[PDB]
């Protein structure tokens, strides 16, 4: 044939991989993620380039909950353990600022040993009832939640989580493709798919039936699933508008400084000021009424004409039953009964506060969030809803990856692989 | 652009973590460089060798088909000669230089 | 409300100490405390920062004519006077504005709550 | 701190006022810290305001100037009973009181 | 002639690096490197290499890292600092009579998950656990309690031994010796270069060496300087002897939380056999097996006949012959094994659940009890002697990395050295 | 044959697998990692310790390079037949241990003076 | 024409980490020897900028010497169970009478198992007891009030051998050979080295001792003369002989704490009463100050100079405070400070609970020594601060200020091998 | 560094030249990058390398053949310490060009 084999280097070939990528800009993110980003990002428009995504198979969601596993826990290792106050606490009924009485809250007392582990003093907190467990029957005698399965950490006040963009970057020898068509839907070749080196900021908000603070769809409505037809395989469901929602707890909280040895302190709760009227999320009425609408017509599009039907779950405790809101640092467990209620001005969800949670399902590990003082409002944008079914739909839950999914669905790391090989007609001349 | 023309022909298409990945882009950059020289192509993008296209590996009339396939799907086409054509670069650049100091007729 | 009751003292004659305090309706120590001077002078000053809250100071009445004292279990807390002189012949008072953290040492942001009946030993 | 206002002599009714206090310090690097209270002829003292805002579950008549030097005026002096009142500068551990006037 | 300057020579130094591990198991989890899945070797031919396993490092190597594992694995788990408390320990009873001598029912005031609450517990204790604290006053501590902390393992962690194949880095190379006659030291004619060794059972044990590979010809004695008495023996076998052993009873266990999520398991009552563990050797099978090893023995001392004696003395660490089965650690007497001049054989085993498996100053471990009943068996595929007219020889033992010697014997590490020069009769060119 | 397989063939024989033992230089949790790690980089070091010796050397990119030395008979006084014949690698690196960094340092100074020799002394003026 | 060169002699400032290069804790950190025979090059015709107040490697040495201390004393001995109310008298020595400083106190411990509260003593110096109240017996140690105390375990030295430090490959250290630098100007002779000289890190306050003596006549080096607010490093030809002492005979017990822990702590004082001081010769001192005043008067030509026995702060910073062996020396300078323009016999106070490096939540606690302690040492220069007629006072207490006195001389820069310069000649094939 | 500061015509011939993890990953780092700008550049392996690229004359006032030789290196760095990358990029221009002449004007046998 006279061909003779020719070496080429840097030929524009690439292969799946799975490499650490790495993030980019008293915050924990911004310490952490102290790496610039890169202020005039390129992208390549790959002129007659196919490829094939698979949101649900990419390994960049499991890294990215590697990385808040590891931040959260570099940022709450170095702080106050709580394990000093697994006593036995004598409490009372309700109590509130003058007249009142603040349901869901509890007045109790302690035996705490002092700084010099032989004086022994009593202290009063209130506490809320989901994070106090009855000792037995017929008693007054109570303990923390989690002093019988978990020690109890303290998150310290100096340090804020709050979400801020996160953007993640390959390596060298690595680029990230993206896909750009719209209305990609799940998972398959995409016709349209560019090359960059960093992705699009994320913020790392965590919450369980409705996503929060996330891009929007363009186009249409896209609804995401791993076979549809499943009543698994969560369905992720991205909206094209947002939808507002205004969280608040409407009460004056003050915070006691006790010290519970040499060199930590407690935070306590003390007397709360003003209505007694729990907390609340506000949702306009029309605006829920006409996106359901719409996620219905488009579930329409993947099932028959159905008695589509919208329920509140099933069961389960807080973490998989409410909205896991974080607001502003006190944990808000809301009540999407009666905004998951539909079959095919404004309403108001009821809902609960708590101080000790167990993060992302870490079970054997707790901690305690330091009370707010004063009052709380927040407002997000709802990007997105998580469905589970049964044509009866139930917010149900994910594994606390989906709001990481529903952002990262379009990118995928590839391995440059610039030498290569091809016959031509020249031999070497030597 | 870095893939740009990645789906065009070859005629024209031929035209503690931070330790970790710090170290891994060396270990990649230099099996390049350490590949590329052992053939014979220190210092150069393309260079070309003494040893024969087999056929085998391939039987098209490349001679015309070069310019209507891309380097994505010929990649692909070959990638189960990989080792055995880099073997016998690897020995082509070794016969050669076996050859330049034969003591008979050296150099 | 603390809406504690005065335990008042007897009066002497610019000789001994007093530490009456006022025993309080619900509770004992927590973080909800205070003590002051009271008299007809513009209102005399606070006299200590009884403040509970695993916490306690002298505040400006006197540099030194009692200490902040406290016991939880009489739900009652005083200044301790020592050394009675005739220009400590003059009322007392407590009251409980709640504790709050305000960064470095403390601010009576909370108004003071739950004024005491008082008692007077002139 | 210091804290004194020319509150003295308030024979009034129907119409509020009070002095703003001297304020030396100004009690407020956050939220206000400084508050007022008033009693009644053989009474406690109870609050009235505290970071210029009416005092919790004491009356309607009762507001102030948001400045630390504030005047507690009432919002109304319809019901009269005057009665002495003051202001401390609750941010100092020296949270001097004011005169105490009518 | 003319130097000539060469890159990718095939030559070698002996050299020291650190081996790759490759492989709820303790050893499968931390070796979490693949082996290869189709190892290769490469022999060499007209080669010729110098082998000392008393001096290679890949022993003293793996022992480093056995060391950190099994302490890095027990990190993690419930530490039982609060058990050292006044104990009672007075006569257990398993079934009827109160003689079993080697129990004792402990009870205690232990604090409990809350700070501020404390209980009356009790749990049995094995007498090689516990110390008297004043004599005839029945007071109990628990034997560590004197020096240090002691860790309880973590009841859903597996030790059990798996293979292990130690893997040269790039730059590096294993050699093999393929000499079925090597005895440990000296040069080997036959020598091949592998990637990664033969997989090796990390299995720790004294005096009888089980598990192991067997040798290729008749028995091997392999030592360092055989002559001296100052030198510890390994006689590696042709022929595995069957082993099994056992604790003939049902133990049912308690569970005393003593923090927030912090248990202690012990055992709380043995329904059963009431005697102790026993271990069973086959009788003709034994006798074989020395007399073979005294047939080569001989070739070392051939003067007048040998004899074999129990241990000296010692702690039990090192006086009887110890076994990692199961979770349970087994303390069985070599008497009548080495009992000697030169259908099956009985042998009495204590059992204890608090240990110091390193002889570390700062260690303790203790074993959560096996609920149920246990049966052990294993390959004897090697003794580990001593010396002290004729012979004296006993089942002495060494630093447990004798343990590892008898399988890296024919392993050498060294690192690839790509360059050299020669003589030719070819000149630079200035071109 | 592959590998260290040469490591026992002639002088002459041995290097018709050069690019094989050049090749198999490169590669292609918890604290056990940084072991790993450590390794690693100083298989690195060590790959580029050579390099920069060819380099100094001017014997970049190739696996067989002569140069402007003389052999010195003090070195090794056998002929080519007995060395490219009879013996092999290992032998002769036992052989000649002693006379290494003399070679070496040799090799570096020659490269020096032919660079200074080449080098353009203003002929442009 | 542009013509490129490789290797080419140029260096810039920078800033790397340096090598530690070389039962003891400085020799198991700086574990790797030093170059047996030191090479130096010198630059002729090369003048380069030096700066003591900029210099990093007085920071980078501070930082490591933190962690070498703090590594060090981790895997020791904790005091926190003996932080408990303690029962104080009157200690008395050799005679009848009482020792002043020294108090006998009594405290309940748990020693072996559990509910032992066994009565233990030791006798304390006050410098390490705060009282709990007026008229009382009570007291607790001073670190209750802040965090844990570390003692010291005897296994292990830190005495300040000597230290070259190393630069990296890629890095070298450029020394300064003028004999009368003043610390921030340019250096007009020269030289390279891979490594400094050893320079032990001897910790002090006022007073800077074994270091290595001046050249050329007393150099007084501040940032700025002018400024009150700088401190000035007093740089002496000649040294001062100084000999402290405690002068009696101690002994100790061991009070065990739990397993694997153990309290060390004074018995019993035999031997003088006077608890320490140190001897300083008369003449020496004399003249040394004068000659330094005479050479401060050219930088300060105004009126009369004063040296004020004086000084501000705690115990920490007011004295002098230095190591002897392992004993903690406070002595008064106050007899040494006193002068306008045999031996001295200051009086010395001892003090066992260290708040080294002056950070608040860590406290070590030194063991007593037994038997009786001797220390000489070389007085190499003095810190002073200052404010008609001038006013100065002993200054330092930062332990920069004693490393900076002896890395004046040294700085690091990396080299940059590549660069270009015209020349007559385009390359000849092409 | 050896020796240095001599009047750069007298620099011919003088061409002759976790924290521990972090220190020589850096190392090789810097050292991979100086080869990396000599491998785009035609320096490959080189100590002295001739361009195609001119002295643009609008960097420095250049005294014919003085100013190469009436100051040592540290001066001239300084002189024209903001041309370096500049005058680099053009260098990779030029071997840019030359790589892409030489693809094309094949010889081969
Ligand atoms: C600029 O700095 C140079 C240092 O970088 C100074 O050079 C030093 O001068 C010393 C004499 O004054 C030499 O001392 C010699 O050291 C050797 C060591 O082995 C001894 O045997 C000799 O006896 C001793 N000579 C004498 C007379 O004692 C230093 O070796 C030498 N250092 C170097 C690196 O050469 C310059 O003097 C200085 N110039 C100015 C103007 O100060
Ligand atoms: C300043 O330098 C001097 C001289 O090196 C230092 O003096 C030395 O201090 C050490 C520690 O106290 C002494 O070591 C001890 O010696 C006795 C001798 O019997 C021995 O029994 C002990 O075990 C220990 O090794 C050393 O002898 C002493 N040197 C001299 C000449 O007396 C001084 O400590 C340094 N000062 C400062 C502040 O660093
Ligand atoms: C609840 O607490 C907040 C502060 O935590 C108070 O906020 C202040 O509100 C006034 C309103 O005029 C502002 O002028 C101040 O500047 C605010 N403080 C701060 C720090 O921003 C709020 O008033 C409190 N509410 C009640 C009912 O007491
Ligand atoms: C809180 O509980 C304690 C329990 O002893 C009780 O004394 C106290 O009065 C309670 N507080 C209130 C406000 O009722
Ligand atoms: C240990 O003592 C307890 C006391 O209640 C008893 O119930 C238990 O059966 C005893 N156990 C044994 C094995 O003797
Ligand atoms: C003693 O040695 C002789 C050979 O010398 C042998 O035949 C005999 O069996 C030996 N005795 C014993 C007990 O082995
Ligand atoms: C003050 O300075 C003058 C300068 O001439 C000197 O003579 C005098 O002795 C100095 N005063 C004192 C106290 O030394
Ligand atoms: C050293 O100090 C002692 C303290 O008692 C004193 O007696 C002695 O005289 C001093 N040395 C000199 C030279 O004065």
């Amino acid at each position: 044939e006279n061909l003779w084999v020719t070496v080429y280097y840097g030929v524009p070939v690439w292969k799946d991989a799975e490499t650490t990528l790495f993030c980019a800009s008293h915050n924990v993110w911004a310490t952490h993620c102290c790496v610039p980003t890169d202020p005039n990002p390129q992208e390549i428009v790959l002129e007659n380039v196919t490829e094939n995504f698979n949101m649900w198979k990419n390994n960049m969601v499991e890294q990215m909950h590697e990385d808040i596993i590891s931040l959260w826990d570099q940022s709450l290792k170095p702080c106050v353990k709580l394990t000093p106050l697994c006593v036995t606490l004598n409490c009372t009924n309700a109590t509130a600022s003058n007249s009142s009485i603040i349901e869901g809250m509890k007045n109790c007392s302690f035996n705490i040993t002092t700084e010099l582990r032989d004086k022994r003093e009593k202290k009063n907190a209130l506490f809320y009832k989901l994070d106090i467990v009855q000792l037995d029957g017929n008693s007054s005698q109570y303990r923390l939640i989690n002093c019988n399965t978990s020690a109890i950490t303290q998150a310290c006040p100096k340090v804020s989580f709050e979400p801020i963009p996160i953007h993640y970057c390959a390596p060298a020898g690595f680029a990230i493709l993206k896909c750009n068509n719209k209305t990609f839907t799940g998972t398959g070749p995409c016709n349209n798919v560019s090359t960059v080196q960093c992705t699009h900021g994320i913020k790392p908000v965590v919450s369980t039936q409705l996503l929060l603070n996330g891009s929007l769809a363009e186009g249409e409505i896209i609804i995401r699933s791993e076979n549809i037809t499943d009543n698994g395989k969560t369905i992720l469901v991205h909206l094209n508008e947002s939808v507002k929602i205004e969280c608040t707890r409407p009460n004056n909280k003050t915070r006691t400084s006790i010290r519970i040895g040499p060199g930590q302190a407690f935070y306590a709760t003390g007397q709360v000021i003003g209505d007694i009227r729990e907390a609340y999320c506000n949702i306009s009425e029309s605006t829920w009424n006409e996106t359901l609408g719409k996620v219905v017509k488009q579930l329409r599009k993947h099932f028959p004409h159905k008695n589509i039907t919208f329920q509140p779950s099933s069961g389960g405790d807080l973490e998989v039953t409410t909205h896991s809101f974080n607001c502003g640092g006190e944990f808000f467990y809301c009540n999407t009964s009666g905004l998951f209620n539909s079959t095919w001005d404004s309403i108001t969800l009821p809902c609960r506060i708590k101080q000790i949670i167990n993060m992302w399902q870490e079970v054997g590990r707790a901690m305690y969030a330091p009370p707010i003082q004063g009052n709380i409002t927040c407002v997000s944008n709802i990007t997105g809803l998580i469905l589970t079914r049964d044509e009866t739909f139930r917010p149900g839950g994910g594994d606390m990856r989906d709001n990481w999914r529903s952002e990262l669905y379009k990118y995928k790391v590839v391995k440059i692989e610039p030498l290569g090989v091809a016959p031509t007609a020249c031999k070497r001349r030597v | 652009g870095f893939l740009g023309a990645a789906g065009s022909t070859m005629g024209a298409a031929s035209m503690i973590k931070q330790l970790q990945a710090r170290v891994l882009a060396v270990e990649h950059y230099l099996r390049d460089q350490q590949l590329l020289g052992i053939w014979g192509c220190s210092g150069k993008l393309i260079c070309t060798t003494n040893v024969p296209w087999n056929s085998t590996w391939s039987n098209k009339t490349l001679s015309e088909i070069w310019d209507n396939m891309t380097w994505l799907q010929w990649d692909k086409e070959i990638s189960n000669y990989t080792q055995i054509i880099y073997g016998l670069l690897e020995e082509s650049q070794n016969q050669q230089e076996k050859n330049e100091t034969d003591n008979l007729t050296c150099d | 409300x603390x809406x504690x009751x005065x335990x008042x003292x007897x009066x002497x004659x610019x000789x001994x100490x007093x530490x009456x305090x006022c025993x309080x309706x619900x509770x004992x120590x927590x973080x909800x405390x205070x003590w002051x001077x009271x008299x007809x002078x513009x209102x005399x000053x606070x006299x200590x920062x009884x403040x509970x809250x695993x916490x306690x100071x002298x505040x400006x009445x006197x540099x030194x004519x009692x200490x902040x004292x406290x016991x939880x279990x009489x739900x009652x807390x005083x200044x301790x006077x020592x050394x009675x002189x005739x220009x400590x012949x003059x009322x007392x008072x407590c009251x409980x504005x709640x504790x709050x953290x305000x960064x470095x040492x403390x601010x009576x942001x909370x108004x003071x709550x739950x004024w005491x009946x008082x008692x007077x030993x002139x």
